[PDB]
């Protein structure tokens, strides 16, 4: 089969700025009636892929002009000539030249953008899981960059281990940030023994730690 | 508008059968071949092979042959793909794709269909509200959300007011706890002024446990 390998396999471009991948075949890509159909996809976390160039250089209706593709032979290129927020995600290149049709990859494209503090924020269980036996209190960390972050759980100010599951979001296509959520599970009666519930955030954007809390009850 | 519309998320155990379905609409059915990809985690993107949707006729990627049954309804424009004797590795997204310029390069793709293939207990989730407080504002703003509790397999979706609130949702990453069991929370910010006014209903899918559950999240 014909092999596609792409270059670089991750790039991290302030928006403004140029963005270039390239994708190699192990073999030819000339189909019989001499056209090559060498295509690039963008595919978004949970989305299908999304057609940009198709047949080497020719862009896709819809498709912004900062977009082109270039290459001959075994060496394809794609170029954003000025990178912008929406063209965050992966990059595939695709051969529909010789059956069986293949995919490189992908490249993985983030943008830099400057810094901003996650905005904080504390949800104690709900009733309703009340009801059933267990406590899940939620932390959330809204729209910050960079992605690094760190979350601590303390109940009545003791740092708590083993107890927590947290999550960072793909990179936002509008605003560039990421968010993140942190869930402490507790059963019920452990829940009920104790009063202050905070989550304590740790962030570049962030000269100090910034603690959100709560008193079970209030 | 040229639409194809795949079937739900599918949980199997090992050795059994599932059949994918998509349905072409906005377009001539029998006009374009109907292609799958498939989208495994390590293997990448993976074209498994096409079906002529006049006679049926088929080429599959060889990696597939024995294991993927490409067939077509024209009554009811709808193709389908049939997975057989499966296997932890058919644990993946299968996509149906078209190329409406009558060559290969595809423009329009089905959302998908998640497979899972699996001997662990399918579990519907618990949906509880993460409700609006003065522990979730912030200048002005209101954050709420719902939080879907203990699940197998993926995938869940939520969506907020039946799709009509899009702005300011974050739909996290899927967790995967000690007992095997799965947990997301999708949140929203909102102004905080209209609370008394506004209506917030998390909209939750679970196809492989049947689970359709519709939760408002109130006030505090």
């Amino acid at each position: 089969d014909i092999v596609m390998t792409q270059t670089p396999l991750s790039l991290s471009v302030t928006p403004g700025q140029p963005a270039s991948i390239s994708c190699r075949s192990s073999q030819s890509i000339v189909h019989s009636d001499g056209n090559i159909y060498l295509e690039w996809y963008l595919q978004k976390p949970g989305q299908s892929p999304k057609l940009l160039i198709y047949k080497v250089s020719y862009r896709f209706s819809g498709v912004p002009d900062r977009f082109s593709g270039s290459g001959s032979g075994t060496d394809f290129t794609l170029k954003i000539s000025r990178v912008e927020a929406e063209d965050v995600g992966v990059y595939y290149c695709f051969q529909a030249s010789h059956v069986p049709y293949t995919f490189g990859q992908g490249t993985k494209l983030e943008i830099k953008r400057t810094v901003a503090a996650p905005s904080v924020f504390i949800f104690p269980p709900s009733d309703e899981q009340l009801k059933s036996g267990t406590a899940s209190v939620v932390c959330l960390l809204n729209n910050f960059y960079p992605r690094e972050a760190k979350v601590q759980w303390k109940v009545d100010n003791a740092l708590q281990s083993g107890n927590s599951q947290e999550s960072v979001t793909e990179q936002d296509s509008k605003d560039s940030t990421y968010s993140l959520s942190s869930t402490l599970t507790l059963s019920k009666a452990d829940y009920e023994k104790h009063k202050v519930y905070a989550c304590e955030v740790t962030h570049q954007g962030l000269s100090s730690p910034v603690t959100k809390s709560f008193n079970r009850g209030e | 508008q040229v639409q194809l519309v795949q079937s739900g998320a599918e949980v199997k155990k090992p050795g059994a059968s599932v059949k994918v379905s998509c349905k072409a609409s906005g377009y001539t059915f029998t006009d374009y071949y109907m292609h799958w990809v498939r989208q495994a985690p390590g293997q990448g993107l993976e074209w498994m092979g096409e079906t002529n949707p006049r006679n049926g006729g088929t080429t599959y990627n060889e990696k597939f042959k024995g294991k993927a049954t490409m067939t077509r309804d024209t009554s009811t424009s709808t193709a389908y793909m049939e997975l057989s004797s499966l296997r932890s590795e058919d644990t993946a997204v299968y996509y149906c794709t078209i190329g409406t310029s009558g060559y290969d390069y595809f423009d329009y793709w089905g959302q998908g269909t998640l497979v899972t293939v699996s001997s662990a207990s399918t579990k519907g989730p618990s949906v509880f509200p993460l409700a609006p407080s003065s522990k979730s504002t912030s200048g002005g703003t209101a954050a709420l959300g719902c939080l879907v509790k203990d699940y197998f397999p993926e995938p869940v979706t939520v969506s907020w007011n039946s799709g009509a609130l899009t702005s300011g949702v974050h739909t996290f990453p899927a967790v995967l706890q000690s007992s095997g069991l799965y947990s997301l929370s999708s949140v929203v910010t909102v102004p905080s002024s209209s609370l008394g006014t506004q209506t917030y209903i998390c909209n939750v899918n679970h196809k492989p446990s049947n689970t359709k559950v519709d939760k408002k999240v109130e006030p505090k």
